[PDB]
DNA sequence: TATATTATTATATATTATAATAT
DNA sequence: ATATTATAATATATAATAATATA
């Protein structure tokens, strides 16, 4: 967990998500060794 | 197991349009960057979707199909392209009807694929994978001037041609093992308002016929005890149809009425009215629309022999 | 007891529906195959399912009726589905009350039979057995375009011809054991009021009059004894209509109404009214509704000798 | 005789209502024949069960008055089913207020006599005994076409002509045991806002006003006395509505102007005047809110008597 | 009790009812060794 | 649990149904680790 | 690489409009401050998207931009300006667009750069930064005119002639790169209209040819197939415009006819046309216009080959 | 919960902005040590 | 522990709105 | 050049359910 972790939750639910399984999808595949945005997308991808 | 047709060549149709489309996927060979975004503006009945599948085929991408009605919120855009990767393609119908916000998300994501939309604190910078977003619409004026202007690729997609309609026809019963007289042919292409999808649909349809009261292949004896069992005349007219003239030409003198009445009279949607009735009443110009009402030109009336009071 | 025709081939009301359908058996039985989807649509209130049934005698395998609060979920229509074997058949309604997700859900159904589903993303492909998918609605507008053109065959339903509407009372009353006129039929056929239960309903109650006024006969001053002491007229007006009529050409003499205003002055409920009076004369056509007010059409004017502005 | 009357005769309502359906089913009763749905509706307050009570009566049958909002549960629905026999006769009032599960268990009753009830589990085949629902419903709009198919028999109620009303209240009278006055059955009538069986309740209360002050004969000074004391006269006019409309004469003087204005100027909740106070003088030709807005004639002026042109 | 009981009790919940207001209609009415249709009929109107 | 009852049990939650019942109608009816397809048609054969 | 303008210098518009705001911005920065509220009413988004950046670059500050309909709420406004820092610059297109709310609201905004409100009711006194709103909208015909004489910088635009075109080869093909024939890009400027944004087009497209074929030969159909048919006679026009002509001339007979009427006939937006097609066909002399009808010029008989009415 | 705050929400109010969206706003920022009129300034530059 | 005391998810229904028109 | 108001959306008071300190 980072503030890139936090921050994407955050947007996530500013978009509209729902906060608790916008939590688990960055949880899932949280972007401690790359960008907030790619896993943003890894976890957009985790949904479909 | 589908008769969908998947060639280039299987839509002949519109052979300006085709080549001009196939000027552009040249174009995107030879580019071998990012295609300019899309809004092909056409009726159904045509395929749009079977074409969407077949430049995106001849583009060598995967494609995948939905539309702006199914959309509803920008994270749902946002997990359809995440979901895409270089080399791949997204089918979208009816953008008209879509939230706005999608709309100024999707701005940067035409521009460089880009998204900045705000989380303050740190904002997203999610540049997308190369990929280019198609739309494949109805009708363009419903459609936002922006969007409209923004967006490279614009089309006119139109009923087919006799000549088309009854190749296409051929080509599918060929497909289907099935046999068709040339003169069957052009009277079921002539009829069904030259709409391949429709095409094929009264393709099954007198298969059927000929499975049952006939006795082999189709003929244009054949084909036309069809069209008189299922009351088809040489314009193809629809019983609903038939219902339509009678109402506008007799209980309205024309129909110089909104569309709202005639379709709440029909107890039917407007939508649903003028996709039935503006790919044939304007091709044969039998009807134009006036702020007082969709009134019926002099040609509708006297097509029943009926005289201008 | 109720109205039931036992074959399709043994309906009457409407002969070319008839004849298409028959077609349509003779397609399944003579191919030994599932037929296509037909989609049905038309009056609300029919008994569809009895028809499904008389469908299902017809082929004779089974129909799951089912409906759209009977399939709200897509695990109870998958489960049966999976009950579902080869050449059966699946009645559905309110598809349009159905959700999305079971729209989906049915795509790869009647996509040639299978089904995909997903569980880190998993795929799970499965297959279905081959049958005939029933779509019925009462209105059939409301279904998505991509899944009506992938859909096959399409059926109108209405109420039946005024000489098909007199023989269905003919029948009837043989049924009832009237001793009917045909003249007295072609009456009840022209205050038929487009239902058929409503129809059967005046049947019962002029076997009533006939019984206490008539000497148990009917004929066609005894239809009209009856259908003048009611509330007549053969395009099918009440006094309900007739006083609704009244006050719309007195009221604002012709002109465009204050629903408010039209409920405090008439004494009615404007919701009963519009589903129950306004909507039969909607279908005739005699009024235009109006986002300022509903004022009726020249039917009115020439039924009272009145002037048009 | 009682303070609802029981004989038909007794209650001389709507003259085609008094015609129509009573001399039909006292002919029609004692063949062997169970009668079918009926329903009565109108303004609230008309004792429309009381009407259905007396139908009951004259047929001679065992009925249970029943109301509907009270009988919510199908459990009691089914103990009023068992309660009667082959060929009876159930009563409920206002239908339209019931939960639907009301609904979709007397469906099968009103199909084929039938109980359908639910406990892989199966339902259970249940017949009933034949039987006659009557519907007594304010308004019943709001009541599913269904069941308007189910429900055989429609009846609607209105406002009473003084001729009607001078004899209701004549009969009631002598119910009563008064000493009233042609002329005094007149001003009741027209100081009564209709109603007959709420100016049956008004007649009450101003025969025990005139007992109080004097004896049961009724004189022109008594009726002027119960005019003021109710506050409204000969001319309906209440108190409330005399001090509004002399409010709206005294700026406007019948000036089409709007409501919320008219609200504002007499500082009273404009939704609590639209359900009570105009439809009143609307079913008359006193008050027509027009797209200007409200414009009042000059009879309600005739009360004092002054008017523009 | 017996099955023809236990449907009835069954389709008393299934309508409504609550399990013991149920036994103690069964137990007041009881039926012997016949269809069910005709001792339920006695017991909807032993209910009232 | 096993791949394909998991994926069952995965499948029957996206269908809608509870995952409880999900879990008990893939592990009651067929055997261990057979075919996915058949295996979701006999937990899907259930009725009520 | 952007091609887009950056500097005034590469800038491509009307010369007059160029010098206005040169002389504009040259006041301003002689009183060391920030342009005033420009209003710029026109083409929406040609040369008012670019003069906003424009200001821009010349005042060297963010700038932040937005729509008419977008700011429905002056509490959006007041955040956006409070956001904006001083001198920064603000796009709205479709200023005409605004509730009276946000009008009103803003007109301290070009008062005196400072949020003086006028509004149980408290007067907000935020500080706002001051700032440069960069007016854009269709006319300041419909404008409100406590803003139109509020504003204190006023001018306009006008679509332009060929030397636009001739100035974009000039400019974004050297930027491009790519060759272009002069005489080519003459011939191309048969259908670029005079309108950058369809020079863009152009330029993106033109290469189309040459990435198909690698042989680069320029002639005037290798020209004309990036857009192979003509869809006009010539300068410009396109196959909507030959839509517009034919109900103009086959239709309407080319004279007068309603504005409703012609905008039915197209079956699209009034707006939308008169926004786009109207002002550059009037430009070329191909329409008048006329309050009682909109009837043709002499251009648009002798281009379609016919007499001149 | 302040003066301010309640200052803040009635100002936001007559701005045209909903009073739901008022107190979000105003919870939304840690306006301390700041006047109300300056306070408003930066929760306007606080989101965006 | 079970019970009053906090959360949080629909559902009509009294609101807001517009257009087009007399005026 | 005002209003008005006849049809069209809309947003929340009132129903519900799920943790939670506490005698």
């Amino acid at each position: 967990v980072s503030s890139a972790e936090a921050d994407a939750v955050s947007a996530l639910i500013a978009l509209g998500f729902k906060p608790q399984e916008a939590s688990r999808a960055v949880a899932a595949v949280p972007g401690e060794d790359l960008s907030s945005e790619e896993m943003i997308r890894q976890a957009l991808k985790g949904m479909v | 197991r589908a008769i969908r047709p998947l060639k280039l060549a299987d839509y002949i149709g519109q052979p300006s349009v085709r080549e001009q489309m196939e000027l552009f996927i040249h174009a995107a060979r030879g580019r071998q960057e990012a295609l300019d975004h899309t809004l092909i503006f056409g009726p159904p009945g045509l395929g749009k979707t079977t074409l969407a599948n077949i430049i995106a085929q001849e583009m060598g991408v995967s494609i995948k199909s939905t539309s702006g009605p199914v959309l509803e919120r920008p994270g749902d855009l946002a997990a359809l392209l995440t979901n895409l990767e270089a080399g791949d393609v997204l089918f979208v119908d009816e953008i008209h009807r879509l939230s706005p916000i999608v709309e100024e998300v999707l701005y940067p994501a035409m521009e460089d694929f880009q998204l900045d939309i705000m989380i303050a604190a740190r904002s997203i910078k999610l540049d997308l994978p190369p990929f280019t977003l198609v739309g494949a619409t109805t009708r363009a004026g419903m459609l936002t001037n922006p969007l409209r202007d923004r967006f490279g690729i614009v089309q006119r997609l139109e009923f087919y041609n006799v000549e088309d309609l009854a190749t296409i026809v051929s080509r599918s019963a060929g497909i289907l093992g099935l046999e068709i007289e040339p003169q069957g042919a052009a009277e079921i292409a002539k009829r069904a308002r030259g709409t391949p999808r429709i095409a094929n649909r009264l393709l099954r349809r007198v298969r059927d016929f000929a499975e049952v009261r006939g006795q082999g292949d189709i003929t244009r004896v054949i084909a036309d005890k069809a069209l008189n069992l299922l009351d088809v005349d040489e314009r193809g007219f629809d019983h609903l149809d038939r219902r339509l003239l009678l109402t506008m030409i007799d209980k309205f003198d024309g129909g110089p009425v909104g569309i709202d009445n005639l379709a709440a009279a029909l107890s039917e949607e407007r939508h649903t009215i003028e996709d039935v009735l503006e790919p044939y009443l304007i091709q044969q110009g039998y009807i134009m629309r006036t702020p007082r009402g969709r009134v019926v030109t002099r040609h509708a009336y006297l097509h029943f022999g009926l005289n201008i009071p």
